[PDB]
């Protein structure tokens, strides 16, 4: 068959695959739980973020970073790789602003992205990466959620998940999209975020977690995207306690 | 980023370059194609070879006109062949055109074609092409010449010559078939004779693409009137005048 | 140096005048200024001589690759977008002042460019120094619809009085007349008004009117054999 | 090796036409056949292994 | 890894020694036979082609002769791909120092230079080299005429007599025993085409496997004259000689 | 184009109508339109430069002779229909020339004058054009003399084909030229030498170039 | 050792690597079929879709790359829009260099070249997609050029791809035989998607459903994509077939 097809990847294997790529799916499968709702009026964000120790800062860590005033981008696997994968988008979305001076469509920055993550597979000098990105917004063509595999590839969404939760979160999503098939709302899907991380965390039921959530939502935060604090993000709290009982 | 700029041919131990070997057998697995050189023409023909019959082969092309006095036709990859008419065009252009104010003699565009075979038997990143061309042609003073450019980067003058599958077979029979005296029109009843033999599969004037390097057509000139300039003396047969030539057998 | 072009019906036609100045010398009494971008396109050129022939060589080669690497006929928008792009970058010190006429696939174009990159179309085009002679006989006798017989006739009458109302005219009018679907026709010397009168005395000399230093003899005919 | 064919396969057409001796015609029957048997292989670059 | 699939072609062996330098030299002793003599009235240069066919153009053919500069014609024996793009960096440095000081290049100098572009592949860039060996025929005034083979090594050895490609054993040999001193271009024509009827592998030599050029002093007003022999005259001075 | 078509199709169609002798004037008609046509004299009726409108009318004066039907007159248009072919001068020449000399032999209009016009062929042929076309008009003039039971002359141009064809060896018209070796010798009935040859015909046509026709006769 | 591991020749004149391409093509299981109507081109293609989750209106795999050229992809969709993105590029690039919009012919050519440089590489993969060119012309009608991750590329009577691809292959070659015309004659282009839709449900053995169509027309001087809505007034013109 002939030995090689494994160190690198602008070789393909015999049966057309990769490699590093295909072994990148499983650098992405150690980490962190993070779910995408996708809410008529906007995107929620919500990702576990352990507490490993009890040395660590609470609520001073972060996982989910903004990328210009309006994509959040919220990733899991290789947590090092994965702020240099939302950084260079970050560059692209300021070049885009300073040239129409509009910000950037989700269709429009999940387009740049992409290539990007697809660039690094076409050499044999660069190292695919090994992260899976959730990430969406709102813009003025309404809102959009995308996932971005390490593959490079990315699909439309109307909810997402990655790490090792990603079992229980992609049968809990199902369940809540055949509730609410018609849609729902962007106050509600805040407290559904809680519900999906908490029964997502049974993969990981050996250790403790807190729980950040996030939003983009035109009709309570015209359509910017800001982190779920203060009482809000306790009532969330409070709901998926008395769900998980 | 590139790192690659290592030869990948590299000598072999027991002598000869062991990419340029290989590159030979990638020549001898493609169609089959031959040049008959007369006193006042040059023939040069192929067949014509698709997936299925869903293919066109009226926008297919294998043979093709680099300057109006000079044309190419090969055997071997398809893929190689298409890019390397394009940089051929390109020099002949760039490197007696804008210098010397017209096309090239044949003899002086052969050499600048086989130093780009050249300069990919060699550079790193790089295998060598895997086609040898036919590059006939006509210049005004050594008279039509037929050439073989190779992927050693050779090339050698010939008077009638076979590249391709059945090429073997070929060139026994036109060394028997060869004579001293050949009109353009006695040149193509060998050319069409011998391309019968190595064709199987169906025959027609669709399926051999046929072109002749005779003399000048002022049809095909565009305009009238300079007379200092005379016309394509390049012309490729179309299916229809190919045909009574077949029956003509 | 006057260049018209006079777009009609079934084509376009071209004529300019043969005389090439060199300042107040009349440095060439022939001299073709009517170019060959493709075979359906001719242009022509006005302004410095030196910076025309030059550029309509340049791009006479970019556009015949351009057609054999599309396989299919050139338009004549394309010889003026690499003109005019390839104009701007010196920013209008090389002095090109042509009119490209030419016939495509989307009927016939008939078009001016100026140093600076400018374009402008028209049914009627004009330039060098003696356009502004050639221009006031086009306006007065021309109308839509003309065939080939009147089209050829008017491009040469402006041309011709565009002689005597300009100094840096002069000689033999060409014209060059592209047709639809029709090989172009470059009828050379079309109407000849000007000829050499005849002197009324020779000048040929004897032989030897002249001294001789010394002489002696070179040979470069040949390269001497062994 | 081709020479020694030539006999042997002029001796089988002594049989065909049913004659009592090898006659010149034979040979020339022997020579055209084997010759075609030797250069199609050669040309063609095929054996007797399958 | 790119580091993966590098040759390193320029390293060392155990032995002190350029894997691929020697494997270059086994490549040239294949390709055709050149053999340049040195009288003491020219230089006569022949080359064996090492393929043949009666359909190849032969009758125009130069693809052993190559012309550097007026002075000065190079015998080609190896890789000819590699050799056509040498002569052609040649023939642009030769006109090169004609053009700065006006005075015809040594025969010396221009050897000298294709030596060390040679010898820039052997030593450094990660490249395969260019098996290539020319044995230079050249006139210069200071030293008369002058005679060279060149390596892929990136070595020039002078010498009177010698002999590249195919059969360098055989021919070197034979060169030996006949070479004498006093020798003009006649008897060196005669011992160029017999050297060459020693190592064929034709079973007669003939003229349309020869190819044949001559550097003579003996041309009109003391000059050197290039003479690349047409292949209807190497016919005719092979039945001079007695060959065929 | 328009007009030559129609006249030929109504020729044609009358033969198989009304009658021969009325569809000849059609013929006549059609004959005389082509003529004037090619160095333009009428035109073409249809408008439009010769361009392909003469590779057209070419066809069809393929189809007008030896297609209508003997006749003494068709026979004598015949030694002159050959200049229309030594005028046309473009790809179809040999084309037009190769299938009327076969269609001339099958009528049968006299020994004389098949061999006359062959002659005036392999004449032509013998300046310029194709060695092809010559040696292959070589096998049929051998033929026609060889019909005319004058086996002398037909025996010169076998000797002559053979020679040749010993240079040009592996070829199906070789097998022709020995197969009618062999009729020629058993017409000047001798055995020996018509059986010789014949010989020669069966090793040599075991190429698989050679047609059904070929074996059957 | 390494003769099937960068993109150099092997013993046999044959590049495995290349080839690797070819076998990637078809790991999608997306099919398509195409044929040039009268005046038109309709390119039909499915869209799967496997889970709940995707939203549908995004997967796609007809990408409008011009006003008069469609591109339809089959293989690997991260290739598919590194092609895509290169070809709408070009485009753009052509228009601003030579003043016309560009004709397919010469993108198609254009997207060849690529490919071939990608194979005479060592640090490129090659892209491993089938890209299918779907047009209207002004000068040669209405065309389709496949190319290929060798940088081989050919006209087309009509065209498919996929793994299912030789049996649609089948159909349509019957059918232009005993027709005898080379393209499908129907001067309205939405009846050439009714003909089309007819040969794809024969050929596969399996019915389609608007979510699992997905059709691109390139008619005269425009290219669009049916909406799913659109689709299925299509669906039901079948029934009455």
């Amino acid at each position: 068959i002939g030995t090689g097809y494994d160190l690198s990847n602008s070789v393909f294997s015999p049966d057309g695959r990769n490699f590093q790529v295909e072994y990148a799916v499983k650098a992405v499968e150690n980490g962190t739980t993070s779910i995408g709702i996708k809410c008529n009026d906007g995107v929620v964000f919500a990702v576990e973020k352990l507490i490993t120790s009890k040395l660590l800062v609470p609520q001073k860590n972060v996982k989910i970073q903004v990328v210009d005033r309006h994509i959040g981008c919220v990733y899991s696997g290789l947590i090092p790789d994965g702020r240099h994968l939302v950084n260079r988008g970050r560059e692209e979305a300021a070049s885009f602003k300073k040239l129409y001076k509009t910000p950037i469509p989700i269709p429009a920055f999940a387009d740049r992205l992409g290539q990007y993550v697809q660039a690094h597979t076409l050499y044999n000098s660069v190292r695919p990466f090994g992260v899976s990105t959730i990430f969406g917004g709102v813009d003025k063509n309404g809102a959009h959620l995308y996932m971005l595999e390490p593959s490079g590839s990315y699909w439309g969404y109307k909810g997402a998940a990655t790490g090792k939760g990603r079992q229980s979160a992609k049968a809990e999503l199902e369940k809540l999209v055949d509730h609410h098939p018609e849609g729902l709302s962007a106050r509600e899907a805040v407290k559904q975020a809680a519900k999906i991380i908490y029964l997502a965390h049974e993969d990981n039921k050996e250790k403790d977690f807190e729980l950040e959530i996030s939003w983009c939502s035109l009709s309570e935060t015209n359509g910017l995207h800001k982190f779920v604090k203060g009482d809000l993000l306790q009532e969330a709290i409070d709901f998926a306690q008395k769900e998980i009982n | 980023t590139d790192r690659y700029s290592f030869s990948l041919t590299t000598f072999s131990p027991s002598g000869k370059l062991g990419q340029i070997d290989y590159a030979l057998t990638a020549v001898k697995q493609g169609v089959t194609s031959l040049g008959i050189k007369a006193t006042n023409g040059v023939v040069i023909a192929t067949e014509k070879k698709s997936s299925s019959p869903l293919a066109m082969s009226e926008t297919l092309s294998k043979v093709s006109l680099l300057t109006p006095d000079i044309g190419a036709v090969y055997s071997g990859m398809g893929p190689d062949y298409r890019v390397l008419v394009d940089k051929s065009r390109k020099v002949a252009h760039t490197s007696y055109k804008r210098i010397y104010g017209e096309y090239p003699p044949t003899k002086l565009l052969v050499s600048e074609v086989a130093k780009i075979m050249q300069e990919a038997t060699q550079s790193g990143g790089v295998r060598p092409f895997g086609v040898s061309l036919l590059i006939a042609g006509h210049d005004e003073f050594n008279g039509f010449s037929l050439y073989q450019v190779d992927p050693s980067g050779s090339y050698f003058p010939w008077k009638a010559t076979a590249i391709g599958k059945g090429s073997v077979a070929a060139k026994t029979f036109l060394e028997k078939r060869w004579n001293d005296e050949l009109e353009l029109e006695d040149a193509i009843h060998i050319a069409l004779l011998t391309l019968k033999e190595s064709v199987e599969g169906e025959f027609n004037g669709d399926t051999i693409e046929l072109a002749i390097i005779g003399d000048e057509n002022p049809d095909l000139l565009g305009y009238t009137g300079i007379p200092t300039d005379k016309g394509p003396r390049f012309r490729k047969l179309t299916s229809q005048e190919i045909n009574d030539r077949l029956e003509a057998l | 140096t006057t260049i018209v072009g006079v777009k009609f019906n079934n084509g376009v036609v071209i004529a300019a005048d043969t005389r090439s100045t060199q300042g107040p010398i009349v440095a060439d009494k022939n001299c073709a200024k009517l170019h060959r971008i493709s075979p359906k396109i001719w242009c022509a050129g006005a302004g410095t001589a030196a910076d025309t022939e030059a550029v309509t060589q340049l791009i006479g080669s970019n556009i015949e690759l351009h057609s054999l690497y599309t396989s299919r006929e050139p338009r004549v928008v394309s010889a003026l977008q690499m003109l005019k792009q390839h104009l701007f970058k010196y920013q209008g010190h090389i002095g090109a002042y042509l009119i490209v006429a030419g016939v495509d696939p989307t009927g016939s174009h008939l078009f001016s460019i100026h140093a600076h990159g400018s374009t402008d179309v028209g049914y009627y085009l004009s330039l060098g120094s003696g356009s502004l002679a050639a221009m006031a006989v086009l306006e007065s006798h021309w109308k839509q619809d003309l065939t080939k017989e009147e089209a050829i006739k008017l491009a040469s009458d402006a041309i011709q009085a565009g002689i005597w109302n300009d100094l840096g005219s002069g000689s033999n009018v060409d014209v060059c007349v592209m047709e639809i679907g029709k090989d172009a026709e470059y009828l050379r010397n079309y109407l000849t008004p000007n000829v050499r009168e005849e002197k009324q005395k020779s000048y040929k000399f004897p032989r030897g009117t002249t001294a001789v230093l010394k002489e002696s003899i070179v040979n470069i005919c040949d390269i001497q054999e062994e | 090796a081709d020479v020694k064919g030539v006999c042997t396969e002029a001796g089988m057409y002594a049989l065909r036409e049913r004659r009592i001796h090898v006659t010149q015609e034979d040979f020339e029957l022997a020579v055209g056949k084997v010759m075609n048997k030797n250069q199609e292989t050669a040309i063609s670059v095929a054996k007797l292994f399958k | 890894g790119s580091r993966r699939y590098d040759s390193r072609t320029t390293i060392f062996s155990p032995e002190g020694r350029l894997y691929q330098v020697e494997y270059a030299l086994e490549s040239i002793s294949h390709a055709g036979t050149a053999i340049g003599i040195m009288a003491s009235d020219g230089i006569v240069l022949a080359a064996e082609r090492k393929v043949t066919s009666t359909l190849l153009e032969q009758d125009t053919s130069t693809e052993k002769l190559y012309k550097l500069n007026d002075k000065i014609a190079v015998a080609v024996a190896g890789l000819t791909a590699d050799a056509e793009i040498l002569i052609n960096t040649a023939r642009i440095h030769a006109q090169n120092y004609l053009k700065t000081y006006n005075e015809d290049i040594p025969v010396e100098i221009l050897v000298r230079r294709l030596s060390d572009i040679k010898q820039g592949y052997t030593q450094h860039g990660g490249l395969r080299p260019f098996g290539v060996s020319f044995i230079y025929a050249g006139y210069d005034d200071r030293y008369g005429y002058q005679l060279y083979t060149s390596n892929p090594s990136g070595n020039y050895t002078g010498w009177k007599a010698i002999s590249v490609g195919a059969n360098t054993s055989a021919a070197q040999t034979l060169l030996q025993m006949d070479y004498k001193d006093d020798m003009k271009v006649d008897d060196a024509i005669e011992l160029a085409l017999k050297t060459l009827s020693k190592t064929t592998d034709s079973s007669a030599l003939t003229y349309d496997r020869l190819e044949f050029a001559t550097i003579r002093k003996g041309a009109n007003d003391g000059e050197v004259y290039q003479k690349i022999f047409k292949p209807q005259e190497i016919k005719d001075i092979l039945v001079k000689t007695g060959i065929t | 184009m328009s007009l030559p078509g129609s006249k030929l199709e109504e020729a044609r169609r009358l033969v198989n109508e009304k009658q021969y002798n009325e569809a000849e004037q059609v013929y006549l008609s059609l004959l005389d339109k082509d003529s004037s046509q090619s160095s333009a004299a009428a035109g073409a009726s249809v408008d439009d430069k010769r361009r392909n409108e003469q590779e057209t009318s070419i066809l069809e004066l393929g189809q007008l002779y030896v297609t209508m039907g003997a006749k003494d007159k068709l026979r004598e248009f015949i030694p002159h229909s050959t200049e229309y072919m030594m005028q046309f001068a473009k790809s179809k020449t040999v084309k037009v020339l190769k299938t009327l000399i076969e269609k001339f032999e099958q009528v049968p209009d006299s020994l004389d004058d098949q061999i006359f016009v062959c002659e005036k062929s392999i004449e032509f042929a013998k300046r310029e054009k194709r060695v092809f076309l010559k040696h292959s008009l070589s096998i049929k003039l051998a033929t026609l003399h060889y019909q005319k039971k004058q086996y002398k002359d037909s025996l010169a141009l076998i000797n002559d084909l053979l020679r040749e064809f010993k240079k040009l060896d592996d070829k199906p018209s070789l097998v022709d030229v020995h197969l009618l070796e062999s009729k020629v010798y058993h017409k000047l009935r001798n055995l020996a030498k018509s059986k010789a040859s014949l010989t020669a015909a069966r090793t040599a046509a075991n190429s698989i170039y050679c047609p059904t026709q070929t074996v059957a006769e | 050792g390494y003769d099937r591991h960068i993109t150099i020749f092997s013993p046999e004149g044959r590049l495995y690597q290349v080839e690797y391409a070819f076998k990637a093509t078809n790991q999608t299981n997306i099919n398509s079929l195409a044929v040039r109507g009268k005046d038109c081109t309709v390119v039909i293609s499915q869209k799967k879709v496997p889970d709940k989750l995707l939203d549908p209106t995004t997967v796609s795999y007809i990408f409008c790359i011009s006003r008069t050229i469609g591109m339809v992809v089959n293989g690997p969709i991260p290739d598919a829009r590194n092609a895509a993105l290169r070809a709408k590029a070009e485009a753009a690039e052509f228009r601003y260099k030579y003043g016309y919009d560009m004709p397919c012919d010469v993108l198609a050519k254009r997207m060849a070249n690529l490919s071939q440089i990608y194979t005479q590489r060592a640090y490129m993969r090659p892209l491993g997609v089938i890209l299918t060119f779907v047009s209207v012309d002004e000068e040669l009608g209405p065309s389709i050029y496949k190319t290929d991750p060798a940088g081989y590329y050919v006209g087309y009577k009509a065209t498919a791809t996929g793994p299912k691809q030789q049996e649609i292959t089948t159909n349509l070659e019957n059918h232009f035989k005993k027709s005898k015309i080379d393209h499908i004659n129907e001067e309205s282009w939405e009846k050439v998607v009714e003909f089309a839709i007819t040969h794809m449900i024969d050929a596969l053995g399996t019915e389609f459903s608007k979510n699992d169509l997905e059709v691109g027309v390139a008619t005269k001087d425009k290219f669009f994509t049916l909406s799913a809505e659109n689709i299925e007034e299509r669906l039901v013109a079948i029934a009455e077939q």
